[PDB]
């Protein structure tokens, strides 16, 4: 293996029922990978971010009055500000190179299944469901074609859902009563795929 | 395209019932690379295989915990102990895969858009609590400084079985609940 690097807690907050929450979020924003990298350190108390450090600004910015005393003190220490700026190479650049292979370049193919759903008011199929499952990255295109024509009006789609296991899913339903001699095709385009998946539905 | 790698830390305590929590995790966009089990001082990759490709020194998490728990007591003070409105979780429940009877599957329950990050999920089948195979996630950072948490129930779809997921958030005297049941048409 290779060692992932953590942002150290160099800054310390300075003194100036009930629930009490403190959060630290060190964001390594990548645009065009290593070409442009931005480090944002977010300091949160309860649900209010009192201050943040932007690598582009190179100084701490107070987002709330409570953050003003903290930002001034941290900005006084030039070695801290330099050390935080070094985290763009030390954490953001370092970590990108180790994790790009199985993150930035994760590809998992959609599995595609079409099934008929019954009406619930009538003895018939009223919906055709295209279950698109197990895919990464999250961005996907799913389209219904009836006799070669794209349908938009009679298709209702769920959001793309996070499964939480690094896979995603989406359900695109075509509202139609299937007719024998009609072609119903679910077409799926995804980065993992050289050729789109055209999953046709046939009756019994 | 643009990507984000997050080091997310939270340190929290409640006084009405006295309790305390802490978390250290690395997140790639909306998914979790790993969390450090702070009591065991052990790095836990969300997918085992991630562990073969990289490693993390858990000592770095615990060093940050020392400062987190201090910063927490400072800001409790600096804020004259000010309180934030809780935010009750929404609940999503859906299977991982379209359901075929007798084909092993997983029911996925996530609690979303909640704060503070304290919530427990209870699974029931036909009214009775089930815990076998369940995986409970750590708290995933969501837009607006809110959190999401996932629970997974392995199950074998069978006729007559009704499933439920319930979330108890720290604040509330009441659970948020959702039901799910296989829909099997007639030929
Ligand atoms: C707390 O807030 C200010 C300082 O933050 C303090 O002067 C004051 O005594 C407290 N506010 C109240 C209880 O009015």
């Amino acid at each position: 293996p290779a060692v992932v690097h953590s942002v150290r807690a160099l800054m310390l907050a300075e003194r100036q029922g009930g629930s009490f929450f403190y959060g630290k979020i060190g964001e390594c924003h990548y645009l065009n990978g290593t070409e442009r990298v931005r480090f944002l350190d977010r300091q949160i108390y309860n649900r209010q971010q009192f201050a943040h450090f932007d690598s582009d600004v190179g100084k701490f910015v107070a987002d709330t009055p409570l953050g003003e005393p903290q930002a001034e003190y941290w900005n006084s220490n030039a070695e801290l500000l330099e050390n935080l700026m070094n985290e763009v190479d030390r954490v953001c650049r370092h970590n990108y190179g180790i994790l790009e292979s199985f993150t930035v370049q994760r590809s998992v193919e959609p599995k595609v299944r079409v099934s008929a759903l019954q009406s619930g008011s009538l003895p018939e199929t009223d919906r055709l469901a295209c279950y698109v499952t197990g895919f990464y990255p999250p961005e996907i295109e799913v389209k219904w074609f009836l006799n070669g024509r794209e349908e938009t009006e009679r298709v209702v789609s769920t959001d793309v859902m996070q499964n939480g296991d690094w896979t995603y899913q989406v359900l695109v339903v075509l509202e139609t009563v299937p007719r024998r001699g009609d072609s119903y095709v679910c077409r799926v385009e995804h980065a993992s795929l050289r050729q789109p998946i055209s999953q046709a539905w046939e009756p019994p | 395209r643009r990507h984000v790698l997050l080091q997310a830390e939270f340190y929290q305590r409640s006084e009405g019932p006295d309790k305390a929590w802490a978390q250290f995790g690395f997140h790639f966009d909306a998914d979790e690379l790993f969390h450090v089990e702070l009591d065991a001082a052990q790095t836990v990759w969300r997918l085992p295989e991630f562990g073969r490709f990289a490693s993390f020194e858990a000592q770095g998490a615990l060093q940050n915990m020392a400062v987190g728990k201090q910063n927490l007591e400072v800001m409790i003070s600096n804020s004259n102990r000010s309180q934030q409105d809780f935010v009750t979780p929404e609940l999503a429940l859906f299977p991982a895969e379209a359901v075929s009877l007798e084909e092993p599957n997983v029911l996925i329950c996530y609690a979303d858009k909640f704060w503070p990050p304290v919530a427990t999920m209870e699974w029931r089948r036909n009214g009775a609590v089930v815990s076998e195979g369940v995986y409970d996630s750590v708290y995933y950072g969501r837009p607006d400084l809110l959190f999401r948490k996932f629970s997974y129930l392995p199950f074998v779809p069978q006729r007559g079985d009704v499933y439920s997921c319930a979330v108890r958030h720290w604040g509330a005297e009441g659970p948020v609940q959702r039901m799910w049941e296989p829909e099997v048409p007639e030929p």
